[PDB]
């Protein structure tokens, strides 16, 4: 059984039901104004994080809920949320093309899967739900303004059975950054600039 | 005699009539609260007309509304209350929802 | 779970628009030359859930972070630069009866070189600097007919190959051959060189789109093939479709737009080559201007002898900007841009005939016919004859270009025996005689 | 003392200026790159505008792009695999066996 939030909700979790999967996502960023000659920068796309709660390890008896608050999914004891994108810093010239809001890709999980928010073309455009980038700003009328980012959504699935392969987890979603410790960059170089391309983590 | 004063009084606004002509397109197309456009600004305008410009259907006042209410429509009777907001990847969602009890 | 990408900060600020990918790159710039940047610049990792790491700085990577030290240049003497000076003061607005707000002027020679930027362009607080872009304007026609050449060193064409044998259509392609094109022999009507509704579309409405291949395939031809040798842009824009047509069956296949960039940009260094797909040019650049002109005079300045004339007219009540322009209109003639250090050193390679072997850089300097016979106005005009190249207009000993689009006049000539390079540019319309007066002016001096 | 020069500078482009301004309407209508266009030419244009220059709604960045992306979405939904290229004739064949398996 399939559930999609992106409205504060609090439902209760069946009793046929072994495991919780989830995918949740981050708030979009809003986009910047453009001015002349320059279009803003669109906000940066929402991050998505994925869990399996899994029952007896994570939550037991009858008197569970299952708690989206609007930007974190949440039960008794446990908690996943993930980071809202960046807004539009500065400006693009017109030169460099118009801004695209980026949207979320089709994120699959556990056999629940989330439909892929398009791309915002529209200029000042509200970034598409879920979590897109809100997008970047013209400079005549109605245009002028950013957008505001797309709003945060979770899509949970109760489930019975163990999947092929599937061993339970620590219960939270990812909370580690990538590992830095093997991180390399080449560098280039101008009299007026420095072209850096990272690599490897 | 070879211009005469009937002639004269409308060539005193002709040159500027095609500068209100200009500014009036701009307004109605992008919402401008500006004067003294430009040929590339009705450009942009004329190949960037809002969606609230365009008169609607079934009901719309606009092309947007008219949409917006499609949109609103299909996943209103899939969730079956009546609301506002949805996107097309709710109405995506929805339906692969509906499709797979029907299997 | 998954990287999605690295984010790149200097002194704290995201360098970086959107995350860079596994092998991606982003560029860091308005650097000081010389100095070091291995602590300011810091790198971090993040993951699809959002997750970061707390940055590396490139000290801590190992990586040569420092800016390279600013080129030598070897200066011309304090005396001549004083002269150059008052020759370029001499063109610009606070004199009586010119419309220059701002000039732009590269020397290059054995004895040394000088690049100074002049005046402004109504910008409020912001006079002119050498990192701005300009357009080259038919300097283009230079970098089109070099690649040609180089097609017919390769035997890829003959001398005698005609139209009819690369494109489908054109108003005696039957008769006219590549050698025609080259030596502006070809018999074609010019629609901005003529057609006078045509050009006041281009006065008008700069930023229209348009096709220049469709009215060649409508034209009259002005004469027979070979008969007279008469100033063109369609001749270039058919080199532009000859070689389109190389890239098809040799090479792999572009556009003219892409070819003559990517040969150009490689070869000679210049990195703020472009060709503009939009209406403006890349950042930062020169503002361009016109008076608000007659039909008359716009005819006067879009002519094929108009550096000639006594432009001394159209004391106008306001201008109009003209920095916008679609290259629609020039297309492989006009189309491109850059700064004053690229169009000096396309005057270098211009000069050392790259992309040419030794029997073309000898046949190049030698081959012309006639473009237009004058009377010096005074002692600093040459020969009193000028005469089109295979890819070159001469003027005594020095080979060049004189060119505009839009609000700018660009020219770019170097000496055949010396190899030393003049460059000049004015952001006026109004200044199509005054900018190739000025070249004239450094050359005598 | 009649016709001014500041007049006069003006009346030089005012004729040329509406051919201009009617050159501008069906180019960004129709998508010519021709000169030179007739009143005739702009009944057409405004008659036969793109839907490329009307601007979308939900994602679209024109009102083509946003019905395909509608389409595309419902048939996506109903076959499950993320697609493109959707018609009408699909939209109503794929509802009709969805109706026929929830009845």
């Amino acid at each position: 059984q399939v559930e999609f939030f992106e409205k504060p909700v609090a439902i209760p979790v069946p009793a046929w039901c072994d495991r919780i999967d989830a995918i949740v996502t981050g708030k979009g960023g809003e986009g910047a104004d453009g001015f002349l000659g320059f279009y803003g920068n669109p906000g940066q796309p929402g991050s998505v994080n994925t869990v399996t709660w899994t029952r007896g390890e994570h939550f037991s008896g009858t008197t569970t809920i299952l708690e989206w608050d609007g930007a974190e999914l949440s039960i008794p004891g446990f908690e996943v949320s993930a980071a809202n994108g960046s807004n539009g810093s500065g400006q693009r010239p017109v030169a460099l093309g118009k801004p695209v809001g980026k949207g979320i890709e089709e994120v699959e999980y556990n056999g629940l899967k989330l439909a892929a928010g398009g791309d915002q073309h529209a200029y000042g455009g509200a970034g598409t739900k879920p979590g897109g980038g809100g997008n970047g700003g013209h400079w005549l009328g109605i245009y002028t303004q950013g957008g505001p980012g797309g709003p945060a959504c979770a899509a949970v699935q109760f489930r019975k059975g163990a999947l092929p392969g599937e061993v339970v987890g620590d219960g939270e979603g990812d909370v580690t950054p990538p590992n830095v410790s093997a991180l390399h960059v080449d560098v280039s170089a101008t009299s007026t600039s420095i072209t850096i391309t990272p690599s490897g983590a | 005699s070879y211009l005469p004063q009937e002639l004269r009084d409308e060539l005193e606004h002709a040159a500027a009539r095609i500068g209100a002509v200009i500014d009036a397109i701009v307004q109605a197309l992008t919402g401008t609260l500006n004067i003294g456009h430009t040929i590339e600004d009705l450009i942009f305008s004329l190949t960037n007309i809002r969606p609230g410009a365009v008169g609607g259907v079934l009901g719309g006042g606009s092309i947007e509304e008219t949409i917006k209410r499609i949109v609103d429509a299909i996943v209103s009777g899939i969730v079956g209350v009546t609301g506002i907001g949805a996107g097309i990847s709710d109405l995506q969602s929805l339906i692969e929802q509906i499709s797979s009890a029907a299997a | 779970s998954g990287l999605r990408g690295y984010n790149v900060y200097r002194n704290g600020v995201r360098q970086n628009t959107s995350p860079v990918t596994e092998l991606g790159s982003v560029t860091i710039t308005g650097l000081t030359p010389g100095t070091d940047y291995s602590s300011q610049i810091t790198v971090t990792a993040i993951d699809m859930a959002g997750n970061e790491s707390e940055p590396k700085t490139l000290a801590e990577l190992e990586a040569e972070a420092a800016t390279d030290e600013l080129s030598p240049a070897d200066p011309l003497a304090p005396a001549v630069r004083a002269q150059i000076d008052a020759l370029v003061a001499a063109k610009m607005k606070p004199t009586s009866g010119k419309e220059a707000d701002g000039a732009m002027v590269g020397i290059e020679t054995p004895t040394g070189s000088y690049y100074k930027a002049y005046g402004g362009d109504r910008t409020k607080n912001q006079p002119l600097f050498l990192e701005q872009n300009f357009r080259y304007g038919s300097c283009s026609k230079m970098a089109c007919n070099t690649l040609l050449l180089r097609e017919i060193d390769r035997g890829h064409v003959d001398w005698d190959d005609t139209l009819d044998q690369f494109i489908d259509g054109i108003p005696n392609g039957d008769k006219i051959t590549v050698r025609y094109l080259l030596l502006f022999q070809d018999g074609l009507k010019d629609w901005l060189q003529g057609d006078p509704a045509v050009q006041q579309t281009y006065f008008l409405n700069p930023t229209l789109n348009y096709d220049p291949l469709a009215y060649i395939r409508a034209s009259t031809p002005v004469f027979e093939p070979g008969t007279d040798s008469h100033y063109s842009n369609a001749a270039t824009l058919l080199m532009g479709k000859i070689l389109e047509w190389c890239d098809a069956e040799f090479y792999t296949g572009r556009s003219a737009r892409e070819l003559i960039v990517e040969e150009w940009k490689n070869t000679v260094g210049m990195e703020s080559l472009h060709w503009p797909t939009t209406n403006y040019m890349n950042q930062p650049y020169v503002r361009g201007w016109t008076p608000n002109m007659a039909l008359p005079q716009i005819q006067a300045i879009l002519g094929p002898f108009a550096f000639l004339a006594g432009l001394l007219g159209y004391p106008t009540s306001k201008d109009l900007e003209w920095t916008a322009v679609s290259t629609t209109w020039s297309d492989a003639a006009g189309s491109l841009a850059g700064n004053m250090e690229d169009f000096v050193k396309f005057g270098k390679a211009l000069y050392e005939g790259e992309f040419l072997s030794e029997e073309m850089n000898q046949l190049r300097k030698e081959i012309f016919t006639r473009y237009v016979e004058y009377e010096p106005a005074g002692p600093h005009q040459g020969p009193g004859w000028m005469g089109f190249g295979l890819n070159s207009i001469c003027w005594g000993h020095w080979l060049g270009w004189v060119g505009n689009l839009g609000g700018y006049i660009a020219v770019l000539f170097y000496n055949q025996d010396d190899g030393s390079v003049i460059a000049t540019m004015l952001n006026n319309f109004a200044g199509h005689a005054d900018a190739v007066d000025l070249f004239y002016q450094i050359a005598y001096l």
